[PDB]
RNA sequence: GCUCGCCGGAAGACCAAGGGUUCCUGUCCAACGUUAAUCGGGGCAGGGUGAGUCGACCCCUAAGGCGAGGCCGAAAGGCGUAGUCGAUGGGAAACAGGUUAAUAUUCCUGUACUUGGUGUUACUGCGAAGGGGGGACGGAGAAGGCUAUGUUGGCCGGGCG
């Protein structure tokens, strides 16, 4: 990804984060409740949003 | 299957079925053959088809066994409910292995004298004291035929007999139905559209069932074992596997025996209008006679399945091989709680069972297309498909 | 006794619904090899019931 | 208060005894929430999320036990437990 | 489990402190326990601490500390003003009953109370870092009125050994 995200504007990159959270909320809720068996999933979600905001940053820098 | 072990078991079940489809065709009286062919044509009364399924065609042709193994199952419920009300028989059952299988045989002993009493219903009421003699001796030489070719199957051959007996008597009964739709087929006569609807919602449906069966209710248990030895090093999670129905096979043949029995009992009569009025009452048209159904299907697979798990052995056992459900007391306080849940599990179990055998029918009755594909067959058949493929894979991991 | 049976039921459907949530939801994959086994094994049995009466009725 | 810090205020459900009890008695759900998660917070996150109404929340902290893997000494992390009190109409969903 | 013996202004019930999981259940018996241990305040695993009214935080100060500028001192620093901290003291409000293996004035049942914010309605001079009252204070003694509490009697259940 990274290049997808890039060519996006601000306030569907924002919409993207609120949309990544929520995703990252269901899944511990599922993996606390033992119900998720692809643990994999978590990181990959983790990851995601932390790109997501260094573009924000990196918009908003430039 | 290919290790002659289970091979052997599988060709004495085969035989057995054989010589239960040999039986099926030997008419009642001496030579009645020709009359009888002309009086199962249904001159009265269609719904008997499905008295023929579990018969391996007996009412659907000139049999020894007109009801089947029916009679058996419908003792098997009566000393079942007289070990519970009768404290002289829960003496008896819980007496560990003679003392239980002499119970078994006091079932087989009711089911022979039952196997004789409806032979008497008949060959009174419905169709005549030669025949009804005739009719008496060939039923009752039947029915304990197949009562021991059903025990016999148990022990040298595959799986449950009974069972067995049961579900390849009405996996037997199909091909001529779907030989003439499939004659009708390179015509048109009846259309191919309603055809292959059902042809794709009993595919589905059991799809349905079966994608219920593969994401299951796991209860996620812990080990946490290192041995003394210095070596194993184990933090352990395994998921307890609970299945929305615990063996489902048995009581939808009970079920089915006792949806039979007032059919039997009220209907070869005609002229005890109370009878009829139960009996008419029953016929699967009606909202009331699924509601009957329905309270007998759920009290049948509850009590069953109350039956076969032990939740306090269960939970001992997973006590004792240092196992718990994190966050719940073991011993006395697991055994409420796997029981507690496996209850509100079976419960939905029985209730998505009773919809697949209730839904055809209004199906049916909306639909212009009016007994295999009446709800009871298909689901029955589903657990034929279940229960092989359950048996198989439980020996697949042994082989 | 019949606000109770109904009270009763209304905690069963309850407990109905806890057993729900718990229920595993659409999946293509599992759907595809139930499909494909339930189909196998259904396939063999009508093949061992056609070779055996198809030449049955026929004599 | 942000939808973007409700997300992150609520870990998970805790399942036990006194859970269970408490569930079925008193219609109270308990959750493992943020460490710095106020009583605030888990009423708006869980009137949120869960789409319920909320009566009243009631927080605690535990404290770490200290526990011994191969010989090494850890202290485990402290947490906080929130009694959750739904009001009586409302019906108990898990997502 | 039944007898026997000991403490009972303590060898009892409950707080602050100091400890910090020793609490509760399961399981284990190498080490630990001045012996044995199937038991443990020991090993291992899971639980358990729910507050508008209890305490801290908070508002207010005592001793005393720190201290803008300031004075003083080779340097470090010392003292101290305005200030600002500091309880062992002053400052709003909750009780009886039920319940868990383990919390409860915290949960629940019932019946209350406090202080703020906002709105309606009626009435109305409001306003501080300033002024005045209060808060606000010792020792001993006495005896008058009481309750906590206990004893007898009445009542109620049970007992004729
Ligand atoms: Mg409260
Ligand atoms: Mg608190
Ligand atoms: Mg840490
Ligand atoms: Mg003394
Ligand atoms: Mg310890
Ligand atoms: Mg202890
Ligand atoms: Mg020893
Ligand atoms: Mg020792
Ligand atoms: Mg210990
Ligand atoms: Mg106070
Ligand atoms: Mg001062
Ligand atoms: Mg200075
Ligand atoms: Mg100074
Ligand atoms: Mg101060
Ligand atoms: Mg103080
Ligand atoms: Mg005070
Ligand atoms: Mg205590
Ligand atoms: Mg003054
Ligand atoms: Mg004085
Ligand atoms: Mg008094």
């Amino acid at each position: 990804k990274a290049k997808e995200l890039r060519e996006k504007s601000v306030e569907e990159l924002n919409t993207e984060l609120l949309n990544l959270l929520r995703e990252q909320f269901n899944l511990r809720m599922q993996a606390a409740s033992g119900q998720l068996q692809q643990s994999h999933l978590l990181k990959q979600v983790r990851r995601d949003v932390a790109r997501v905001k260094t573009l924000l940053n990196e918009k908003a820098g430039a | 299957g290919g290790l002659g072990e289970l091979k052997r078991r599988l060709l004495f079940v085969i035989g057995a079925l054989i010589v239960f489809r040999i039986g099926s065709f030997i008419p009642i009286p001496g030579i009645d053959a020709a009359v009888l062919a002309k009086l199962l044509e249904q001159q009265r009364g269609t719904i008997i088809e499905m008295f023929n399924m579990f018969s391996g065609g007996a009412l659907s042709r000139a049999s020894i066994f007109a009801l089947g193994i029916m009679p058996y199952i419908s003792a098997s419920i009566i000393i079942q409910l007289l070990t519970v009300v009768h404290p002289t028989l829960a003496e008896i059952k819980k007496e560990g292995e003679s003392g239980r299988r002499k119970i078994s045989q006091y079932t087989r002993y009711g089911t022979l004298v039952l196997a004789i009493f409806q032979s008497i219903g008949i060959a009174t009421g419905l169709p005549n004291f030669a025949f009804y003699f005739t009719a008496v001796v060939s039923l009752v030489t039947g029915t304990m035929f197949l009562m021991w070719l059903g025990e016999q199957i148990t022990e040298r051959g595959i799986g449950n007999g009974i069972s067995i007996i049961i579900f390849a008597g009405i996996v037997a009964g199909l091909p001529p139905a779907i030989a003439h739709t499939i004659e009708q087929a390179r015509q048109g006569d009846l259309h191919f559209l309603v055809l292959l609807l059902v042809a794709v919602l009993v595919f589905a449906v059991t799809f349905f069932v079966v994608f219920v069966e593969r994401g299951q209710r796991r209860i996620v248990v812990n080990y946490a074992k290192r041995q003394q030895g210095r070596r194993v090093y184990a933090a352990q999670s395994t998921h307890l596997p609970l299945k929305v129905n615990m063996a489902g096979v048995i009581p939808a043949i009970f079920a089915s025996s006792i949806i039979l029995f007032p059919a039997t009992i009220a209907s070869w009569f005609g002229g005890w209008n109370w009878l009829t009025t139960i009996s008419l009452y029953l016929q699967p048209g009606q909202p009331l006679y699924v509601l009957l159904y329905a309270s007998a299907i759920i009290f049948f697979c509850f009590f069953y399945t109350a039956l076969v798990f032990n939740p306090r052995e269960t939970a001992d056992n997973l006590k004792k091989s240092g196992a718990f459900v994190p966050g719940i007391r073991p011993g006395e306080q697991t055994a409420k709680y796997i029981d507690k849940v496996m209850t509100r599990l079976t419960l939905v179990g029985a209730l998505y069972i009773t919809f697949i055998c209730l839904i055809p029918e209004f199906m049916r009755d909306a639909m212009k297309v009016p007994f295999y594909f009446g709800g009871t067959s298909l689901l029955i058949v589903v657990v034929v498909i279940m229960d092989f493929m359950a048996q198989v894979q439980t020996l697949m991991m042994s082989s | 006794l019949l606000t109770t049976k109904g009270k009763a039921t209304v905690a069963f459907a309850r407990e109905a619904r806890t057993e729900v949530r718990k229920v595993i939801w659409p999946t293509r994959q599992e759907t595809l090899h139930t499909t494909l086994i339930v189909a196998a094994v259904t396939a063999v049995m009508s093949l061992i019931l056609w070779g055996l009466d198809g030449i049955l009725v026929r004599l | 208060i942000r939808e973007e810090r409700l997300l992150k205020v609520l870990r998970a459900p805790h399942v036990s005894e006194k859970a269970s009890t408490a569930m079925e008695k008193s219609n109270t759900i308990v959750l493992k929430v943020a460490k710095d998660a106020t009583k605030a917070e888990i009423k708006a996150a869980v009137q949120k999320l869960f789409e319920v109404e909320v009566e009243v929340v009631n927080t605690l902290v535990v404290k770490g036990k200290v526990k011994r893997h191969g010989q090494r000494i850890g202290r485990r992390s402290d947490w906080k437990k929130a009694y959750v009190t739904l009001k009586e109409g409302q019906n108990l969903d898990f997502v």
